[PDB]
């Protein structure tokens, strides 16, 4: 482990990289699937434990991102940053992926104690760089001093400003895609989510013999550190519903 | 690089930042030492709760621009013209360990990007494998509690290698796919600069006509 | 006065701010309506603890200037030149009652001034009578508890007229002097504009030579 | 009681007057006593239940303060403002007044819960208008982003900046006055504080017969709302050590 | 106003009653409506601006409730109590009333800053009296010291306890009623909620001539305190759509 | 009623609770007076945020029992047998004004009750009129802001008698129903002992067969 | 070991703890799923601020008893008789690193002991070396900031081995004594079980007659 | 580094020892010095960068401590534990050690944010096992429901209970030792603290040649990781005022 030699290695390399000038670069690409192709696959699109295979739907190059400046103060900018996937913009929208749906609730909620309340967007690193105005007020560590005669809408005392903005091609207000919804109020996993082994298989199958050795060693090392023996066997057991070689190799290393 | 006076937070110039106010040089320390208590107070409340997950992270400012207008598939401003520069802040992280845990551990990696667009902040918050461990948000706390240091003794730091994790994996086959990636070499990458990024979920792109297109987000390193 | 779009705190323009997102106009609210929860969340965390005492106040911005340099008795910058204008912020208050209590109660008043000097913030935090109720700070909580609503039922608001207060006065004669003033008409003043103020404590002025002069602070209203 | 008609009267009057242009005005005046007169008085200068009589030490006119602008938002500016008497500046200093001494602890400590942490000075209403720099870092809702390579001192990496400043006539560092202290460590009230009745008496004795009626009425009205009867009599009893007329009058109205 | 003689009247009366022995009594009663009558009314059942009129659905006596004991400590018990409508039990369930729906998010959120964290249930007045167990851990001010070897589930290391419970006639798990949901994702007010004046006029029409004078007086007293004249007139204007006499009575008092 | 020593919260018997520790009876207070700071610290931190709305309240303990098993319409334990007694805690409140505002104001009242059933806590959170002001939760923060003391000066306390309330009312006719109630005499009730209660929302009752019945909750005062 | 039903914290038995409530098994998660939000909320607010220093610790319960009454030198109950058993809780710690840093680093260690005496809690808070780095508490934040990860990039975790630490040491010779010990083998002990302890400061023991005796606390390991 | 093999070693070794039965034991000893020997030493007793040598003042065996029980929940009992040196009991008292004096302020103040408010003592692992009672009230997460009619003192409504208690031989109240204090108010380091090298030297001089090599390695590895070269030379430089060999050994490893 470099966890002994240097526990900050990755943090350090990224920084020093940027100091030096070799700016990490990344390409954002989209995998795109039209609405009607929703159910033309072996598996459920909204199943976050299944990947869309690239040979079926290719990743289209879409832009370049470049990291070119380290922060000035770690705590102020890094520790205090708040990222949250609910934070989308017109042109984007969600789906019913039930892992994401829940996420949407948590990244907001968790800011309230971590950043000490509902004004966390006033901390510089989180502050939008575009305009923002609304009728929210107060809250702990409030920085914005509001001059608006009104803190509600509709209002006539400030001619109703800030006003809502109807949805449009550019500079529009946010409206949700009007997805049809049909069903009963239920706590129940979609049966389409019911298949756990073929993706894990497809993955293994496309690993080089020496990558596969590594995976075996991973399972082996980790399972070796489990104290209760039966857990060990039960895992391998699952390993078995995936690919026999893998299951055995590992099982051999733990002795079964 | 700019030469200012050392002050309290109220702007009051400090003369001796080396000693408490006391009665005699060998005496007790006086409650009226307002400079001390401000200094100590602030030190005393320096810390804030760490993230529940991905406590351990490294970030950097940057920028993004698209290759061509995507206006055809999405009405999203930041993607509407190759001349539009959008600032970004990016944070890479591990998942299990704390703010002070090690970088180089076997674990999933976070890869979060805050896009400051002209039409709002867009946060694209993904990991470095194309799928998650679990299917419904409602198990998050269970899976996380399982992967985390165990509740009796708070061991181990930054390791799935203990009972609870594989106890859970074993009983929740859904997790196998990601577990596969985790045990791979993707689970122990050698630098953030050479990491892949995935948003995992299928999202929607919405164009100026209301046409929805399913999408999945990828970050691919050119280094 | 300057027309902007209504947005989230993330700068995302709001189209409809009259309904939540539901499944069908008669359906249940979806968790994914992020515009809702931000609005409610902010509203849900609007309040912060009130002041332990002097919770009820009214304040305004102003300025100050001295009549002539006091450099002979103090080296304090804000008093060193009649041409030097110091901005101020001043809060008047009652003592006992909470934020939403009444103004027109029989109580001491606070008269607190914040001097934004070029050499630091100086807060002169006084009341409207020249003395206080008690001699040692260690007693503060006892007396304040005494005058405050009583613990069991939280009565009364903004009044010294109950048992605990007069219990405490009767067994702590020191309070009699300020109790005197409270029962006078100074305890029910008719406006902050016509109020006197006092620093109460004896403080020190220190001059450029290190000579100490005992001082007591007074505010007299010219209205 | 106007407490019924208008529970906001004072708040309203102050605001409306500023609106109108009659800005409240105040004269700051000092009572000054040379260090060597410290003990020439009937009472202890450090006793905060005693006033310094004007006919002994006159109040010297020193400056004028004018309130000319109502805030823009009440919560952001008024509710969040933080006052603390430990906030003095070079040229001022404290005394051993044991009420003020304790006071010095409280106005700092209470900010941490009420305003959410140690960065409260960073809220606009409380922020100095002069420069402020030091080596403190972090804490909740931190706004200041620090660029200084150092967060400690002494430091060589930023040439020890920001530097301490020696005391002086103007723009100097804060040094405490070197007051001599001589005593044993004791929780004990100073015997010079032991006299409780002549300041009350001096006060009463200088009130017009009709102000004097009003005081009686105050005492009578408040004691009247006291449930436990004996508390009534003990107070009246103490009144008695102040002036006999007063004590009786009030005794009469409550029946003793 | 008794807001001037005694601002604590109600608080006071209620306590003193219980002291004395005349316990306030209350009869809980249910208006009941079979699922299938959902659309048989002049108005929408889920529109919380509308009352179900007793002469259509009578109020059924169902229980008696008795307040017999003042709390011991106002702050500890009153101030710190946390009430929330999302707090239901098997046998009760919600409906799609869009006021209630949102309510359901807020009573939980708000406790986090008001009671300082997610262990507010551990405070005495909020602590359930039945058993409560789960795999939640930690959080500020944690009181419960968990001994479970497992903080997750499914878990085999403590035989999966605490275990879930299937829904049942009594002592069952909570499961939501499988209400059928149909429609598109939209932010739109149901047209069935779109009538504002007839319940107000039904209310006015059933007040005694001297109760009606009171309502005019309320409106008249309030609107007289509104500074901006056009607001007065717009309100009165809305009063008109309710009943012309009301509107005019009030109009007269304000001069229109 | 039971005689104990006065201590620090660490159970350390206090000798003198009338003074601070100081160097000489007329000297400075010493930072090592840990009994003082403890006392003042707790005093310093006594307050918590008050309710966003319904900050003003009085409550009391009590109990509840049903006249007969409702087992037919609802599988709810606390209603399933007239011999089963459920403890309750009940909080009455105003809406607009703070923890320290007046009880006796024109305003809706809240009527909230905590049922400690043997199958969980059931909170029934209601007001004293049968309807609310608004239809969609999304507008709550708007209406509340409009009835609350106005943002520039914080006036008035416990009154709907100012521009923003009636501005909102005039542009939001939905409100007119509850406004009516408010302007009636139910808006200024003479005691909590004679107040009706309403749960306002239509809820459901689910019986052991999973039959659903719509319900609305009413409290009627027997005094 | 005691089979209970899994509940919400309001003690409501949970039927299904593997899903969210949605509209159709493939549909949007509903806001009314109060069981979800309760589970998540809690998870969301699990972490609290770690200690400013000595973040990283291990603790255990135990007990203590004296060899013989020390009544002669001190009137302290827990030391007054060999038959008085005092409960204790003890935490050992590193200094610099966080909650999730490593145990096996070169650093001072802490050794703090809470004594639940019958006359109050006694806290003996020491390290594993007999002296400390600096002389006046005013310098604490400067030193700690110097030793701690550096402000720009948050590196290194659990190491005095960077510039600031030694920059501070090189300009504050008072530090050399502890630094010595730090660089010794006392700085990398092999277990808490074989570690020494010191109270560092000279305290006082006060016996029944008020006779002061200067004392310094040691803990020696019998392993 | 065992920082790579097992970052949790020490934590694990302690827990596992207690599991097995080999409870860690410790002997508490006191170095005692009579009040009048205060100035009899090469150094100032109150300077915490100085040790009292054992050959002058021997460490007197005084008690045995045994650790027999790992906690139940790490967070609830470990994380939230609050230790503070100002928490002493009658029989002990402080001195004017200036490090200690400042400590006294901090461990109290830092709980308020770290543990969520002034009622951290009500948390199990911090709660006294003896009786505790005062007139404090409220605060976030107050668990204690106080019945006492009085929240102040002196009070007559509860016969002034709880009552203070005078200092005694046993079960006495706390009274500070009346140390004489004499001097001026000053921010100044006692000149008796100003000797920095002879304690370091005495320590080095008493290390076995192989212990000394280890210290040279410590200095050499650490200084080597220092980027700025002049810092390296200033340390080594300081090292020379301690002992020439040491200085040189280290200097050699770093090239000077
Ligand atoms: C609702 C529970 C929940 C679920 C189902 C997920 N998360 Fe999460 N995530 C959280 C809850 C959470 C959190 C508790 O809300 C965190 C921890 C601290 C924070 O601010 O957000 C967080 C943080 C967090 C961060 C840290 C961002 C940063 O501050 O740098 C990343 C990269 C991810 N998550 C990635 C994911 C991915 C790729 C998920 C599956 C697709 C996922 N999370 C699911
Ligand atoms: C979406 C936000 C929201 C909505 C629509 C409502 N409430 Fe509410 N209510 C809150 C938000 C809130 C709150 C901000 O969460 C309070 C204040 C403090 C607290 O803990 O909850 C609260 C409190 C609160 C209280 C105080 C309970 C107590 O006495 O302790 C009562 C009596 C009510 N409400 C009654 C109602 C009624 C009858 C509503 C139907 C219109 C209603 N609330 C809607
Ligand atoms: C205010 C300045 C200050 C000073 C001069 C010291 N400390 Fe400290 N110490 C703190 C401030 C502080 C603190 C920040 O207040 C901590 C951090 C978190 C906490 O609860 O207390 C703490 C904690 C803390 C802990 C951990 C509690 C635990 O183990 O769970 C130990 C062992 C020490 N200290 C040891 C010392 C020693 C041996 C010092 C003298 C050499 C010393 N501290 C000085």
């Amino acid at each position: 482990k470099l966890t002994g030699r240097d526990p900050d290695f990755h943090r350090r390399e990224l920084w020093e990289a940027i100091e030096a000038g070799d700016f990490p670069e990344y390409e954002l690409g989209f995998q795109l699937i039209p609405e009607e192709d929703e159910f033309k696959f072996d598996f459920d699109l909204l199943d976050p434990t299944k990947l869309i295979p690239e040979e079926l739907v290719p990743v289209q190059r879409v832009g370049k991102m470049v990291l070119n400046r380290n922060p000035d103060n770690f705590f102020a900018e890094n520790e205090q940053a708040a990222f949250h996937p609910g934070h989308i913009v017109p042109g984007l929208d969600f789906t019913n992926d039930p892992l994401l749906q829940g996420r949407l609730f948590s990244y907001t909620d968790t800011q309230i104690s971590r950043l000490g309340g509902p004004n966390f967007h006033e901390i510089p690193i989180n502050r939008p760089t575009c305009p923002y105005h609304n009728f929210q007020r107060d809250g702990m560590h409030r920085m914005g001093i509001d001059t608006n005669p009104a803190n509600y809408e509709p209002n006539s005392i400030n001619d109703n400003w800030p006003r809502e903005t109807p949805p449009g091609p550019k500079r529009g207000g946010f409206e949700s895609y009007q997805e049809r919804v049909e069903g009963n109020k239920v706590r129940e996993r979609s049966p389409s989510f019911g298949e756990y082994y073929s993706h894990p298989r497809l993955f293994w199958l496309s690993q080089t013999p020496f990558e596969q050795r590594h995976i075996v060693d991973g399972f082996s090392f980790e399972l070796s550190k489990v104290v209760r023996p039966y857990i060990r066997e039960r895992v391998v057991d699952q390993l078995a519903h995936i690919d026999l070689t893998l299951a055995q190799a590992v099982a051999k290393n733990l002795g079964i | 690089s700019e030469n200012y006076a050392l002050t309290t937070n109220q702007g009051v110039r400090i003369a001796d930042d080396q000693n408490s106010l006391r009665a005699g040089s060998r005496g007790p320390t006086l409650l009226e030492d307002f400079i001390l208590r401000e200094k100590i107070t602030h030190f005393d409340h320096e810390r804030i709760p760490e993230r529940i997950v991905h406590a351990r992270g490294s970030a950097a400012h940057g920028y993004f621009q698209p290759y061509k207008s995507l206006s055809d598939i999405t009405k999203a401003d930041f993607l509407s013209d190759p001349n539009k520069i959008t600032p970004v802040f990016v944070r890479f992280s591990t998942v299990q360990g704390g703010a002070g845990s090690a970088d180089t551990v076997r674990d999933i990696r976070g890869f979060a990007t805050k896009f400051y667009t002209e039409e709002g902040i867009f946060d694209l918050v993904g990991n470095n494998t194309p799928i998650f461990f679990i299917q419904d948000a409602h198990k998050f706390p269970d899976f996380v509690h399982a992967v985390k240091p165990e509740p009796h003794w708070a061991i181990p730091q930054g390791q799935s290698a203990h009972d609870t994790f594989w106890d859970y994996v074993s009983l929740q086959p859904e997790t196998l796919h990601n577990v596969m990636w985790a045990m791979s070499d993707r689970g122990i990458p050698r630098s953030y600069r050479t990491m892949e990024g995935f948003g995992i979920h299928t999202f929607r792109l919405i164009n100026a006509e209301g046409k929805a297109t399913f999408v999945r987000f990828h970050w691919k390193p050119l280094a």
